[PDB]
């Protein structure tokens, strides 16, 4: 369980990242 | 992008929720 | 502990998914 | 929606105290 | 380790309130 | 401040992989 918990907090650490990137876009208007 | 930025954060709301449910295993030893 | 963890992880899960709605709205305009 | 946004970033903020309290009680076995 | 990602959650913590000032200074305008 | 908010993203990204790294540690026992 702890394998797939570190798993899943580096998928959302991805997803985090890619919502960076939208704001980055956005504020480059 | 803000739709995009939308459909992360409900992902990431769904990696949580699993997370929720591997703690809870752990909970059941 | 590992419950109350859980709890929270879901608790966190859900306001995540109320900010997404949030951006829908604001992308609708 | 964007001040109902921060409100939320808050109170995620708020459950992620609550967890760290949570797994500080855990180690303290 | 418990202590490690407690002491982290608390970071993460922080930064979610970061972000939450910024989405009010944008909200203002 | 859209810019700000991509850069705290990325860091909240950045504390999930340590906190991944974490657990993975305990999963070593």
């Amino acid at each position: 369980e702890l394998e797939a918990i570190a798993q899943k907090f580096e998928a959302i650490a991805k997803k985090f990242e890619a919502i960076a990137f939208k704001f980055e876009a956005i504020a480059q208007k | 992008e803000l739709k995009a930025i939308a459909q992360e954060f409900k992902a990431i709301a769904k990696e949580f929720k699993a997370i929720a449910f591997e703690f809870k295993a752990i909970a059941q030893k």
